[PDB]
């Protein structure tokens, strides 16, 4: 945290093109549930999977 | 309800932007009030002050206190290492690795060892010259090889592809390279003193080589080459200067009076102990 | 209301009629690990009164040539009581300590003892060898003395290569035989990590040293011991497994 | 003091990282009472320490 | 809150751990001369911290046959420090004093000292001669001893022909080696005129006498000194001229 009044500037671009710029803007998005649990019928952690 | 027995710091902080002032104090003739007498057996220092010992004037004190903070004290670059790259004729490796230990050079070592725990950032500058001194227009590679990463086996070996390892490409004729490094310890602070062993097991009483070596300080290796195919004939040293910035420090400890011997060990001479203060002719002659 | 103190911890208690205040190291009390600083997910164990209490080592006897002794903590307690057992079955230890040192003599005796608490106290090989191969190192029985304590070869440089005169940076107190017969320091948990292994790592050593030597005129008592009593304030243990003594 | 309208700028950072920046923001905080006088019972300068 | 005292005057200060109150002679503090009592028109000088401060004479050593010593004030201070210089260049002196006497010994010693302050203390010739011609008188080195002090030939009659037992009319105190190691009296300026010559006239003498003799059993310390430390509270000087030592 901290960094009071550090006036950061990075993403400013000197060219008319978008791909000339510098990464990132980051991303915090995740969706593990599509790779880890890609099943039709949802299964709870309490219940046994197969009944 | 049925079983009842189941059911801070005194010191505070104050901003000090200048040296302390002095208030006027007159004499005192009376009993019961004794600022001079102290008892040091409590481990606390005498709190007696200028103003209760003598008669003083008033001094507004604008002397600055600022330069002595641990930030300003520790932010200076000083030599943490030297790397010798032959690359020349005869036996030729073509590269040199330097394990990163900043305890190798005494002058910056004694400042750090005033403290047990330290958490900081770093600014490394790489000043490379030739054997005597000069700069030719040769391209260089400074690569960081973190723990577990493959160390390069040759001048041209594949570990220099550095698809991941950070590397710096620089010409000997360019101003010295410089980078910022974070706090990489897997613990919460660096520690220059570790009383303990890294692993379990039975420890030899004859020779303990593992005593006192903290795992948390192992930062990987620094490796140099000359970017090229055949070889150069030159021979060069790289000097490595580390600056500490954003530094915090904990638990101050005494400053070392004995000559250092080894990087990683506080070994000193059982013979030959040097006194901390030079000797005079008699205790009754101040000079 | 000062020189008389009583300390009660667990089923144990200590009285002293001659005492110089009490030192609270670095201005903090021992405490349990806060949820924000903690890392290991499993639930620690907190025995309270069975671990936290005064254990009393054997007494070190006090002579004119004595160079001074040291101990390591928790190491002195790893074989004793329920504190020694928990530290063997758990991989993760945290706590503070309350240290108490008893030395008494009579108004015709004299001397002074420096009692200090040294975080990360590293002993040092003694020799002129500058090669890390041929260079000497201390033995395990030296690095970690146990209950029996160890002794200084060079008490002036504190065996670590550092001057004794500057030891007054650590939380300390003096036993000055004309003034007080005990020294008490309350040490918080200090370490760069919240938990650690009691077996592999000792947080801090204790040090008793004769800055001014013992003197008594003939006919008085020659036998002066130095007794040590230490209590583990606020203990936690984690990572339960089988027993490992070392 | 002085330095009227000197328009100082230092802490401005050109990178997306906090450790790339330059010291300090200083600090004026002190607490000598923890090292110098770390005793339970507080002792005044007037009174004698031991009574 | 009684037996422990500190006195701070000027750049000097005195601590004592064993003391019996403090005597303020005749219930007054020293003070500067009020405009109504003053006579001389010229402006006095008031150095404050350079004159007013504790000066310490040599120590008088304490024996079984000792009959006791005396000093004269300001006379003891006329050659010392900046106080001695001002008193030589000025014809008119006024001030008070704070007197402090240090004698210590050990719980196996015993004795008592009478410490008194005698305004207008006149020594006396010793002889049977009733003719003012043939009658003896004391010498200047006796009347005004200086720093070196003087001694009593007849301590019982105080060398003035007056019984010692009634000396308790003057501001006094005792040093009783089982009770206190110091005696302190704060003397106001006393005289029949507001200013006077420090050189020609001594306001009052100090007196230390063994009413009960020193005793110690063999093997204890034979050497006991008596040290004297005196400070000139509230000093004034007038009538500036060249320097006259006498
Ligand atoms: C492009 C090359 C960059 C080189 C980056 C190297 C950064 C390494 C981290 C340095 C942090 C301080 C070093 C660690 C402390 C002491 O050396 C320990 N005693 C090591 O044993």
């Amino acid at each position: 945290a901290t960094g009071g009044s550090t006036i950061n500037f990075t993403n400013i671009n000197y060219y008319k093109d978008s791909y000339a710029a510098s990464a990132t803007r980051q991303d915090f998005t995740q969706d593990p549930k599509k790779f880890t649990q890609p099943v039709l019928d949802s299964i709870r952690e309490l219940s046994a999977p197969l009944n | 309800d049925p079983v009842e027995d189941i059911i801070r710091a005194i010191s505070s902080a104050t901003n000090v932007e200048s040296a302390a002032n002095t208030t006027p104090s007159s004499h005192r003739l009376e009993t019961g009030r004794v600022p001079a007498l102290q008892a040091a057996e409590t481990g606390a220092t005498s709190n007696a002050t200028d103003e209760n010992m003598i008669e003083t004037r008033c001094v507004v004190n604008r002397n600055g206190v600022l330069e002595t903070t641990i930030n300003h004290f520790f932010s200076r670059s000083g030599l943490v290492g030297v790397v010798n790259l032959t690359d020349g004729g005869t036996d030729t490796t073509g590269y040199v690795t330097w394990d990163i230990d900043i305890m190798g050079f005494v002058q910056l070592r004694r400042k750090c060892e005033m403290f047990t725990y330290m958490r900081f950032n770093a600014e490394f500058t790489f000043v490379t010259t030739t054997k005597n001194g000069e700069a030719r227009p040769y391209m260089l590679q400074y690569m960081y090889v973190p723990p577990g990463a493959p160390k390069p086996t040759g001048r041209d070996a594949f570990q220099w592809q550095t698809a991941t390892n950070p590397s710096v490409f620089v010409k000997l004729t360019d101003p010295p390279a410089q980078v910022s490094v974070p706090f990489m310890s897997p613990a919460s602070a660096y520690q220059w003193f570790y009383d303990g062993y890294p692993t379990f097991g039975q420890h030899p009483e004859t020779s303990n080589t593992t005593y006192g070596l903290c795992p948390n300080n192992m930062m990987g290796t620094f490796a140099v080459r000359v970017v090229s195919r055949e070889a150069s004939q030159l021979k060069l040293q790289t000097r490595v200067y580390m600056k500490l910035k954003h530094v915090r420090a904990w638990v101050p400890r005494p400053i070392r009076s004995q000559p250092y011997l080894l990087k990683n060990f506080p070994n000193y001479d059982s013979s030959k102990i040097t006194n901390s203060a030079r000797d005079r002719s008699s205790i009754k002659q101040a000079n | 209301s000062d020189r008389v103190a009583q300390l009660t911890v667990g089923n144990s208690s200590i009285t002293t009629q001659e005492a110089a205040n009490i030192v609270l190291a670095y201005g903090e009390w021992p405490e349990y690990c806060p949820d924000t600083d903690a890392t290991a997910v499993d639930k620690p164990t907190r025995p309270d009164v069975s671990v936290n209490r005064f254990y009393t080592l054997d007494s070190k006897m006090w002579q004119e040539n004595s160079t001074g002794w040291y101990w390591k903590f928790p190491d002195v307690l790893n074989k004793t009581g329920v504190f020694g057992q928990n530290a063997q079955f758990h991989y993760l230890y945290r706590s503070g300590f309350c240290l108490h040192v008893q030395c008494n003599a009579s108004k015709f005796h004299q001397g002074a003892l420096l009692v200090a608490v040294i975080p990360e106290f590293v002993i040092a090989g003694r020799g002129s060898n500058t090669k890390p191969n041929e260079a000497p190192h201390p033995g395990f029985t030296t690095t970690f003395p146990g209950t029996t304590g160890a002794t200084f070869h060079d008490p002036y440089v504190l065996d670590s290569g550092v001057p004794l005169s500057q030891a007054l940076i650590y939380p300390h107190q003096w036993i000055n035989l004309r003034t007080n017969n005990c020294a008490t320091v309350i040490v918080p948990y200090i370490n760069a990590v919240p938990f650690d292994s009691a077996i592999n790592h000792s947080n801090f050593g204790l040090i008793v040293i004769p800055v001014s030597p013992l003197k008594y005129s003939s006919g008085a008592t020659t036998a002066i011991p130095i007794t040590i009593t230490i209590a583990p304030l606020n203990s936690e243990f984690g990572g339960l497994r089988q027993a490992v003594s070392q």
